[PDB]
RNA sequence: CUGCCGAAGGCAGAAACUCAGAUCAGUUUUAUGUGUAAAAUGAGAGUU
RNA sequence: AUGAAAGUGAAUGCAGGUGGGAACGCCCUGGCGUGCACCAUCGACCGACCCGGAAGGGUUUGAGU
RNA sequence: UCAGUAACGGUGAAGCGGGAAAAGCUCAAAUUUGAAAUCUGGCAACAUUUCUUUUGUUGUCCGAGUUGUAAUUUCAAGAAGCUGCUUUGAGUGUAGACGAUCGGUCUAAGUUCCUUGGAACAGGACGUCAGAGAGGGUGAGAACCCCGUCUUUGGUCGAUUGGAUAUGCCAUAUAAAGCGCUUUCGAAGAGUCGAGUUGUUUGCAGCUCUAAAUGGGUGGUCAUCUAA
C-alpha cells in the first residue's frame, strides 16, 4: 500500500524479477552425482549403526529406531533424514 | 598505552603527495574511477545516495557494456549487489551512458580505431569524475496542487488499523487456520 | 598556566526525531515562503520533513490559513484536522 | 612577601532579591503563670 | 516529554488569569496607570493511573507545554 | 561516529553513516582420447646481463608422469550445440622527448678611510649585492674575507635505467577470445559440519558419537550466504 505500517509495509517501486544466482544451486542433486552415490553405496554397505536400523525397522520397533537414530546423529531433522533414505532403502531390498 | 596524533598533517602531508603521484603516473585517466549511485540499507538513510562499490551484471548488459572489457576502460564490476527494482536500473544504466558518452578510448597499437575508439584524441586532458558526472540526492519535491481524495483522506487512523491488523495477524492467523 | 594556579602562592605554606506544526514552515527556504505565505495560489506548497531529517511531527503550535502538503512518516492525532482547518492535506510518505 | 575576613568543642563567607520596616535583640520594664503576650534602649533588617 | 513496555507523545481562554513586583509614563507627597524577571497563587494542555466507550469525569502523578 | 550504547557481572562491542585506499582472482570436482599435447635434470650450441658474477632459448638423451602433468571450467558462473558481429604478439634493434637514482662540476657584492683594541668581526663616514639579510669559520656583534645560502622543480659531465612516441626486423591466425539464444546439462572441498561432555578467553581445543545434497550455515515459512 506504499505505506511505513503493515504486512506489505514500506515504498512501493516496480519490482523486478533477478537473475537466477548459481550459488543458490549448491544442494541440488545431478543425475551424474546421484548414480556415483547408488554406486559408492552397494560397494560400500552401510554403518554398524544403520544395521541396527534395519533391525529394529524389520521389527516395527520405529519410535526407538527414531530415538537411538536421534541419539547417534544429534539433530532431528538429521534423524528424519536417515529415517526415509534407510526405509527407502528398504522396499528396494524387499 | 597511548596513541598520539603529532603526525597528522605528515600523513595529510603524504597522502596528498601520493595523490599527486598516482595522478602523474595514469594522467591520461581519472583518478577516481566511476561509482554508482546506490541507496543506503536503512530506515534511517534511505532517504539519501550515495556512492556504491561498482556496477552489477545486469546494469552492464542493459547498457550495452560486457563485463569483461568494463573493468578495461575503468567501470568496477559488483558481483554481490543486485537490482531489486528498475528505478534503481535505469538509474545506475543512464549513470554509465553519461560515461560513456563522455568516454573517449585511446586505439591501442596506434594503428586504427578498431571498432570502439576515439579518432582524434589530441584533446587527452585529466579529469575527474564528480565534475562530469555528480553524484545528486534524492528529488525533493516541488510544490503541487491539492488532491481532493487524499484531503477526504484521514492520515494516521489508517496506520492504527494496519498496525492493528500486523499484532493480531497471528491472531486471526490462527483463527482461520483453526476453524478450517 | 601554571603560574596563576595556587602553588605559586603556597610556596612556603606547606531513530525517529520530531518537529513541531509551528517549525513546519521554517524547513521550507525564505524564497518558498515568500512565494507561498500569505497569498492565494492553485498550487500548494509541499512540506517534506524526512529530507529535512524528521521522522513524525508532533502537534505544538498554530499555523496561518495558508494551506500546504505535510510528507511525513507518522503524524500526530489533532495536528491531522491543524492541517485540513489549516487547509492543507498530509500526505503520506512511504 | 603583604593586606583583609576569620572559626569550629549544624558554623564563616559568596552571590540573587525582597521592606525604609515595628524587622530583630545572649537586654530590661508592663500584663498574665522560667513560659507566653503587648513599653525602654540599641541596631537597617533580612530571606532561599 | 512520559511510560515497565508497545507506545503515545503539549499555548482552550491576547501562548490563560490573580496579587505582589523593577523600570517607565501620566498628572496634581501621593494617586493613577503599567508591568519585565522572579515569586506566591491559578486553569488549560502532553502523557502515565482510574472510569467511561473521541467527548466527558477525577483534584493522583513527571525537577513536563 | 555509532558509544561508553547494546550486552554481561566493573567489563564492554558490532550493523548503519562519513572518510583514507581500492583490484581482483586461482584450484579439486567433468575424456585431449585422433594421439602427454606437460615438466625437472644431463649433454651441445645460441644467446642475454646492474654482472665474463645474471637470466634464458633451441636441439638431443634420460627421467618424472596415465595412482593424471598440459589446455577449457570456479557458481559472478560455466560447459555442449546454435548464431553473426567484433577483437588479437608473454617478441627483437635504432632515435628523440619525458621522468627518476648515483656521484662529478658551476655561482652577487668593501676587506676603502678615522678612533678604541693584542686582534675590528665594534663605533663613525663613504659604497655595493640581494631569486642570496638562513647558518657556520675567521685574533670581539661579518649579507659584501671564506664555506655556504637564492637562482636549483637547473645548466653542465658521465653511468644507469622505468614507461611511453617515431622507426626497423621477426611471428605465423588452418587459431584463440568476447557478445545474443538455448532443443541440453550444470560435476562444487568429510572424522568435516553437527550434537553431548570437559577445558580456555559466541570463538577454540580434548574426548563419546558422527551427517546431508534444493542440502548446509547465518538472521527473525521468510531473507541472505555457499564452509570444511
Amino acid at each position: 500500500p506504499g505505506l511505513v505500517v503493515g504486512l506489505n509495509k514500506g515504498k512501493t517501486l516496480t519490482k523486478r524479477q533477478l537473475p537466477e544466482r548459481p550459488s543458490r544451486r549448491k544442494g541440488h542433486l545431478s543425475k551424474r552425482t546421484a548414480f556415483v552415490r547408488s554406486i559408492v553405496r552397494e560397494v560400500a554397505g552401510f554403518a554398524p549403526y544403520e544395521r541396527r536400523v534395519m533391525e529394529l525397522i524389520r521389527n516395527s520397533q520405529d519410535k526407538r529406531a527414531r530415538k537411538l537414530a536421534k541419539k547417534r546423529l544429534g539433530t532431528l531433522k538429521r534423524a528424519k533424514g536417515k529415517i526415509e533414505e534407510l526405509t527407502s532403502v528398504i522396499q528396494s531390498s524387499r | 598505552y597511548v596513541k598520539t596524533w603529532f603526525n597528522q598533517p605528515g600523513r595529510k602531508l603524504r597522502r596528498r603527495q601520493a595523490r599527486q603521484t598516482k595522478a602523474a603516473k595514469i594522467a591520461p585517466r581519472p583518478v577516481e574511477a566511476i561509482r554508482p549511485a546506490v541507496k543506503p540499507p536503512t530506515i534511517r538513510y534511505n532517504m539519501k545516495v550515495r556512492a556504491g562499490r561498482g556496477f552489477t551484471l545486469e546494469e552492464l548488459k542493459a547498457a550495452g557494456v560486457s563485463r569483461r572489457v568494463a573493468s578495461t576502460i575503468g567501470i568496477p564490476v559488483d558481483h554481490r549487489r543486485r537490482n531489486r527494482s528498475e528505478e534503481s536500473l535505469q538509474r545506475n544504466v543512464e549513470r554509465i551512458k553519461v560515461y560513456l558518452a563522455h568516454l573517449i578510448v585511446f586505439p591501442r597499437k596506434a594503428g586504427q580505431p578498431k571498432k570502439g575508439d576515439a579518432t582524434d584524441v589530441s584533446g587527452a586532458e585529466q579529469t575527474d569524475v564528480a565534475a562530469v558526472l555528480p553524484i545528486t540526492q534524492e528529488a525533493v519535491e516541488e510544490a503541487k496542487p491539492i488532491t481532493e481524495e487524499a484531503k477526504n483522506f484521514n492520515a494516521f487512523s489508517t496506520l492504527s488499523n494496519e498496525r492493528a491488523y500486523a499484532r493480531y495477524a497471528g491472531a486471526r492467523a490462527a483463527f482461520q487456520k483453526k476453524r478450517a | 598556566p601554571t603560574h596563576v594556579s595556587k602553588t605559586r602562592k603556597l610556596r612556603g605554606h606547606v531513530w525517529r526525531p520530531t518537529v513541531n506544526l509551528d517549525r513546519l514552515w521554517t524547513l521550507l527556504p525564505n524564497e518558498a515562503r515568500d512565494k507561498y505565505l500569505g497569498k492565494n495560489t492553485e498550487v500548494a506548497p509541499v512540506i517534506n520533513v524526512l529530507q529535512s531529517g524528521y521522522g513524525k511531527v508532533l502537534g505544538k503550535g498554530r499555523l496561518p490559513e495558508t494551506p500546504v502538503i505535510v510528507q511525513t512518516r507518522y503524524v500526530s492525532r489533532r495536528a491531522e484536522e491543524k492541517i485540513k482547518q489549516a487547509g492543507g492535506v498530509v500526505e503520506l510518505i512511504a
